[PDB]
C-alpha cells in the first residue's frame, strides 16, 4: 500500500531553519515525483515545487526558489524539504504528495502534513484574568469566563469548578499573537438568577510550564 | 489489454517501447482496441452510430436545423483532430505517443516511444532518451519477420518478398 | 502568471445539487484535477483528468471541463460533503508550474439559520493593573459558522491589535467564535467607547463598552 509519512510538528525561532521529511513506501520510488504544498492557517493550498527521485532534480515555484531546498535519499525512499530563514509570520502546514513522472499527473497520495510553528518565545506560563458578568453581560441568562493570556507553548486545558460544571462551557481555540505567544478564553453560559449564589472557578492548567491557576469569577 | 496473442480483426499488431496496439488495414479505422471497420466519410441521417474515425462514431443532434458530427467515444477527447484518451489530453511525448498506465487505481497518461527511444525519467518520461526495445511479436505467417517500419515494430515480409508474402 | 478562479463560498441544502466553478484561460485544453479537504484533514483526490472518478468516490461526484470553465458537480449533497474544494492544473508554458485554485468552501445547511449572540467584555481592573487591556468579544449560537468582525474606537474603525478565532461547534452543534482587541491602558481610557461589530449572513450585530 502506498504511504507517505511525514515527520512530526516543529517549533522554531524566526530566522532559523527546519528540515521536514516525507517517508515513502509501497511503490517504486523513482516512478513518481514528490511535491510539497504549503498551507497557512485558514488559507489555500500552494504548490512549492517537486523533486525527481532519480537524479535529485528540483523544480520550484519562483516565490519559494530562494529559501526552500528539496532533497531525497533513495536508499530509504525519503524526501526532504528544508526551509531557511523562517519568517515570524510563517507558521504553516506543509504536505508532501506524489504523482506519476509524466505531464500533468494528478496527486493521488498525500502525506498527513507537518505543522511548523514559528515563534521567538520560550516556555511561559499563562496569566489568567476573569471575564466578570454584569448587567450588560446578561437574554435571561449571563455569560462569564476566564482570559488566558500569553502562554507558550500549547496546550492549556480549562475546566470549571474542578470539572463539576460542564453544561454551557465553551473553551475556544488559542490564537497565536504577533508576540509569538498564545491566548484563549473559556466561557460558560449560566442562569442569571444563580449569580451571587453559585460559585464559578475556572481551573487553568499549563503542563509545559508546570503552572496551575484557579480563578474565581464574580459579578462586577 | 492488447497482448502479443491478440487477434486484430481487420488489423495487425504493432509494438512500441512500452505497449502493443492494433493498427488497421489501409483506409480502415479503429472501432475498438481489437476491431477495425470501414469508416464513413461524412456523417448524415443514414450514417448515425457508424464509424467515422479511430474511436469515433457519427451522432445526430436534434436542432434547427438538424446537425451531424463525428464524436469521440467515451473516455476519448479530440486533440489535434484525433481521438485520444482524456488522460493524454495534455501529454506531449515527442518521438512517441501517450498511452494509458493502469497499474494504479488512478490511471495516468504516460509515453511509449518509437523503436530506438525510451521514456526519459529525467525529462518528464518523454521520448528523449536512447534505448533498445527487443521485438516480441510472433510473426508466424509465411516469410515474414519483425521489422521496424516508421519507428514501430510490425510483422512484414522478409527481405526479398512482397504481398501472402511472395518473392 | 496562470490563475485558477474559484468562488469562495457555495451553500446548499442536503439533497440539492452543488456546482463549483474553476475558471481559467483555455482551461478546456488542460487536464483539471479536483481535491477535497475537510477541516483539519489531508487533501484528497475526488476527480482527475476532467471527469475520471477514483474508486470510493460516489457517482454523484462528476466533473466537466470546456472553454474557460471547469466545473465540479455534486448531486444529492450530504453533510459529509462539507469541505474545501480545490481545482488544479499544470501550466505547460515556460513558467512550468503546478497551479491550485483559491479553494471553495462548501457549506451544507444541516439546521436553520441562527443569528449570533454578541457579548463584549471590557478589560478587567486586574489586567489594567498589569498595564495591559484586552477587549473580549464573545460570538455564540450562530449558524452557519462564518462571521466577520470589525472593531470601532469611538465611531472610528480599528486596524491593529485584532485577533479572531475560526468558528467552532458548540455542544448544541451551533457555532461560536471570539475576537480580541489589545490596547494599552491609556488607549482604553482615551476613547469614549469601543464597539464590536459581527456580520453574519448580511446582518450585523453590535455591542459597545466604555471605561467603568
Amino acid at each position: 500500500q502506498v504511504q507517505l509519512v511525514q515527520s512530526g510538528a516543529e517549533v522554531k525561532k524566526p530566522g532559523a531553519s527546519v528540515k521536514v521529511s516525507c517517508k515513502t513506501s509501497g511503490y517504486t520510488f523513482t516512478d513518481y515525483y514528490i511535491h510539497w504544498v504549503r498551507q497557512a492557517p485558514g488559507q489555500g493550498l500552494e504548490w512549492m515545487g517537486w523533486i525527481n527521485p532519480t537524479d535529485g532534480g528540483t523544480n520550484y515555484a519562483q516565490k519559494f526558489q530562494d529559501w526552500v531546498t528539496m532533497t531525497r535519499d533513495t536508499s530509504i525512499t525519503t524526501a526532504y524539504m528544508e526551509l531557511s530563514r523562517l519568517r515570524s509570520d510563517g507558521t504553516a502546514v506543509y504536505f508532501c504528495a506524489r504523482d506519476r513522472i509524466t505531464t500533468a499527473a494528478p496527486f493521488d497520495y498525500w502525506g498527513q502534513g507537518t505543522l511548523v510553528t514559528v515563534s521567538s518565545a520560550s516556555t511561559k506560563g499563562p496569566s489568567v484574568f476573569p471575564l466578570a458578568p454584569s448587567s450588560k453581560s446578561t437574554g435571561g441568562t449571563a455569560a462569564l469566563g476566564c482570559l488566558v493570556k500569553d502562554y507558550f507553548p500549547e496546550p492549556v486545558t480549562v475546566s470549571w469548578n474542578s470539572g463539576a460544571l460542564t453544561s454551557g462551557v465553551h473553551t475556544f481555540p488559542a490564537v497565536l499573537q504577533s508576540s509569538g505567544l498564545y491566548s484563549l478564553s473559556s466561557v460558560v453560559t449560566v442562569p442569571s438568577s444563580s449569580l451571587g449564589t453559585q460559585t464559578y472557578i475556572c481551573n487553568v492548567n499549563h503542563k509545559p510550564s508546570n503552572t496551575k491557576v484557579d480563578k474565581k469569577v464574580e459579578p462586577k | 489489454k492488447v497482448t502479443v496473442d491478440t487477434v486484430c480483426k481487420r488489423g495487425f499488431l504493432i509494438q512500441m517501447s512500452g505497449h502493443l496496439e492494433c493498427k488497421c488495414e489501409n483506409d480502415l479505422v479503429l472501432v475498438n482496441e481489437e476491431t477495425c471497420e470501414e469508416k464513413v466519410l461524412k456523417c448524415d441521417e443514414k450514417t448515425v452510430n457508424k464509424p467515422c474515425g479511430d474511436f469515433s462514431k457519427c451522432i445526430k443532434i436534434d436542432g434547427n436545423p438538424v446537425s451531424y458530427a463525428c464524436k469521440c467515444n467515451l473516455g476519448y477527447d479530440m486533440v489535434n483532430n484525433v481521438c485520444i484518451p482524456n488522460e493524454c489530453k495534455q501529454v506531449t511525448c515527442g518521438n512517441g505517443k501517450c498511452i494509458l498506465d493502469t497499474s494504479n487505481p488512478v490511471k495516468t497518461g504516460v509515453c511509449s516511444c518509437n523503436i530506438g527511444k525510451v521514456p526519459n525519467v529525467q525529462d518528464q518520461n518523454k521520448c528523449s532518451k536512447d534505448g533498445e526495445t527487443k521485438c516480441s511479436l510472433k510473426c508466424l505467417k509465411e516469410q515474414e519477420t519483425c521489422k521496424a517500419v516508421d519507428g514501430i515494430y510490425k510483422c512484414d515480409c522478409k527481405d526479398g518478398f512482397i504481398i501472402i508474402c511472395t518473392g | 502568471s496562470y490563475v485558477l478562479t474559484q468562488p469562495p463560498s457555495v451553500s446548499v441544502a442536503p439533497g440539492q445539487t452543488a456546482r463549483i466553478t474553476c475558471g481559467g484561460s483555455n482551461i478546456g485544453s488542460k487536464s483539471v484535477h479536483w481535491y477535497q479537504q475537510k477541516p483539519g484533514q489531508t487533501p484528497m483526490l475526488v476527480i482527475y483528468y476532467d471527469y475520471d472518478r477514483p474508486s470510493g468516490i460516489p457517482e454523484r461526484f462528476s466533473g466537466s471541463n470546456s472553454g474557460s470553465t471547469a466545473t465540479l458537480t455534486i448531486s444529492r449533497v450530504e453533510a459529509g460533503d462539507e469541505a474545501d474544494y480545490y481545482c488544479q492544473v499544470w501550466d505547460s508554458s515556460s513558467d512550468h508550474v503546478w497551479v491550485f485554485g483559491g479553494g471553495t468552501t462548501l457549506t451544507v445547511l444541516g439546521q436553520p439559520k441562527a443569528a449570533p449572540s454578541v457579548t463584549l467584555f471590557p478589560p478587567s481592573s486586574e489586567e489594567l493593573q498589569a498595564n495591559k487591556a484586552t477587549l473580549v468579544c464573545l460570538i455564540s449560537d450562530f449558524y452557519p459558522g462564518a462571521v466577520t468582525v470589525a472593531w470601532k474606537a469611538d465611531s472610528s474603525p480599528v486596524k491593529a491589535g485584532v485577533e479572531t478565532t475560526t468558528p467552532s461547534k458548540q455542544s448544541n452543534n451551533k457555532y461560536a467564535a471570539s475576537s480580541y482587541l489589545s490596547l494599552t491602558p491609556e488607549q482604553w481610557k482615551s476613547h469614549r467607547s469601543y464597539s464590536c461589530q459581527v456580520t453574519h449572513e448580511g446582518s450585523t450585530v453590535e455591542k459597545t463598552v466604555a471605561p467603568t
